[PDB]
């Protein structure tokens, strides 16, 4: 999971 | 404020892939020159502007048969069908015209852009 | 020996989404607590293994309607749906708890790993 | 495109  | 799974579109895709070889939910058959291949028509318009269109159309939307035009290569629409459900093309030298062919007709625009570059490269 | 597209996964799920947020050939509704989504059930077995055993069992297949369990809030299906479809999760303290027993009940592993770490670190 |  990344911030996008 | 979303956080993003980065796999998750690969994921779904390879799913979709599964499906696909199970013969799992395909709603339509796509004939070539008499060969046949059994798809899932959302995927078919998520990867080709010519399904979109055929399956957005009140008419079309509804059948379980569509008929290629007898120029298409059965070889070349199996390399694109492939590469709509992995992201993987099998360009060759000796499929690339048939293949540049099929995805110009079947409005694939980076597979295009990709044969002319690969062909531009051997002349 | 194929060559890739790296953003055809992706490019694929972002017409899947124009397709849902259009309604074209979505072939289920999916009912929770009163509120009605609408959705492609390949899409949905794609992404949750409660979805892919329902649509992979001879009778529920040629379902059009599939109700959730009532303790399902609408709210917590409603930003799963909008994973399934972007890759993208709101998550928020005020959701968190639902977004995860949602995605228990759905089988979205994925999910319920993220969810369970942004608990943990909270406490 | 890549090689995968
Ligand atoms: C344009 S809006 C839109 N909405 C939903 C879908 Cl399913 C869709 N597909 C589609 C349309 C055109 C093209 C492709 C896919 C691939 C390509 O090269 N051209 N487009
Ligand atoms: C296992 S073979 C397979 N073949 C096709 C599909 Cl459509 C599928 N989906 C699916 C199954 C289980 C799970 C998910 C999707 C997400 C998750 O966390 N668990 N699986
Ligand atoms: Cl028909
Ligand atoms: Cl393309
Ligand atoms: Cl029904
Ligand atoms: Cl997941």
């Amino acid at each position: 999971w990344v911030i996008p | 404020s979303c956080i993003q799974f980065t796999r998750h579109a690969s994921d779904v895709l390879l799913n979709l892939n599964r499906l696909r070889s199970r013969d799992i939910l395909t709603d339509v058959v796509i004939v070539v020159s008499r060969e046949q291949f059994r798809a899932h028509k959302t995927v078919l318009m998520a990867c080709s502007g010519l399904f979109y269109s055929i399956f957005t159309d009140q008419l079309k939307c509804n059948l379980s048969v569509i008929n290629l035009d007898p120029e298409i290569n059965p070889e070349g629409f199996c390399i694109l069908l492939d590469f709509m459900y992995t992201s993987r093309l099998n360009l060759r030298e000796g499929n690339i015209m048939a293949v540049m062919a099929t995805a110009m007709y079947l409005q694939m625009e980076h597979v295009v852009d990709t044969c002319r570059k690969f062909i531009k490269a051997s002349e």
